[PDB]
């Protein structure tokens, strides 16, 4: 039971996440959000047993550890009408979109913080099995008191698979120009496309490309002072040919990613 | 500069 188990409140950010309620666990008083998604709304379907469940619930299982960066899974129901996920909340948090919306372009050390750790959840969920499809600021959470960051709304996301990719419901402004062009990628190399859109979104303060002609145009301006070895990891990400683009390896590696702040010290410097 | 979201 749903209502016992949980104390539900109102509608979290009116509906900008989704039916998403602010909840508290009754058993210890743990902050969650309770997640509802209509089964008739639901586009790929897994099973987990023969108990046939969203994949979106199979993802974030997937997926679920001790693990900080990506949202916790604690459980869900099955409902006639629709399945309830019930997520652990941090408190207080901003999601990376309103936050880069209120300070505008972020400090490189900033930048570099919040990018190795979305750098590090990505890699989880692939390790794990799971390939997101929607990076981008919207799904990103900050804790603003532990300087963490946890990605969010799995409900874009696939198995990963080395095979060729078909199909997408990610955010066309963040997918790559082989998606644009042949509606065909493969994950890791369209994940990397997606992560240079994000870094030049914090580092400039808002996605470089709006319209199609932009993603596949290959042209990368930068709006605000960004160092070289910065615009060099960026442009690197957003090269045009998935093989031409770094692994997560090589983005680690890259001499703009060195030398990062500890979440801690990133919440003390830039967020308290 | 108009800065927006974009839905998935
Ligand atoms: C304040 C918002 C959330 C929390 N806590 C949240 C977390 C996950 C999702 C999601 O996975 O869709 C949506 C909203």
């Amino acid at each position: 039971p749903l209502e016992s188990q949980y104390q539900v409140g109102p509608l979290l950010g009116s509906g900008g996440f989704g039916s998403v309620y602010s909840g508290i666990r009754v058993s210890d008083n743990l902050p969650v959000a309770i997640k509802h998604v209509e089964k008739d709304r639901i586009s790929d379907w897994g099973e987990l047993n023969g108990t046939r469940v969203p994949m979106e619930v199979v993802l974030l299982k997937k997926v679920s550890s001790g693990f900080s960066g990506v949202i916790r899974l604690l459980d869900w129901f099955e409902r006639p009408d629709s399945f309830v996920l019930i997520l652990e909340r941090p408190e207080p948090v901003q999601d990376l979109f309103d936050f880069i919306t209120e300070r505008g372009a972020l400090q490189e050390e900033l930048a570099r913080s919040f990018f190795w750790q979305v750098l590090e959840a990505v890699r989880h969920c692939h390790n794990c099995g799971v390939l997101h499809r929607d990076i981008k600021d919207e799904n990103i959470l900050i804790d603003l008191n532990r300087g963490e960051l946890k990605l969010i709304d799995f409900g874009s996301g696939a198995l990963l698979k080395d095979t060729v990719y078909t199909d997408f419901d990610g955010t066309r402004v963040y997918s790559p120009p082989e998606w644009i062009r042949y509606h065909r990628y493969h994950g890791r190399s369209a994940a990397v496309w997606s992560l240079g859109i994000l870094l030049y979104d914090m580092v400039c303060g808002d996605i470089p490309f709006e319209h199609d002609e932009e993603i596949i145009g290959g042209q990368v301006f930068f709006r605000q002072r960004v160092s070289s070895e910065c615009q060099h990891l960026i442009r690197w990400c957003l090269a045009l040919r998935p093989s031409d683009r770094p692994t997560f390896e090589e983005i680690q590696n890259h001499p703009w990613m060195q030398d990062v702040l500890l979440p801690q010290e990133t919440a003390e410097i830039h967020l308290h | 500069r108009k800065r927006r979201r974009h839905p998935s």
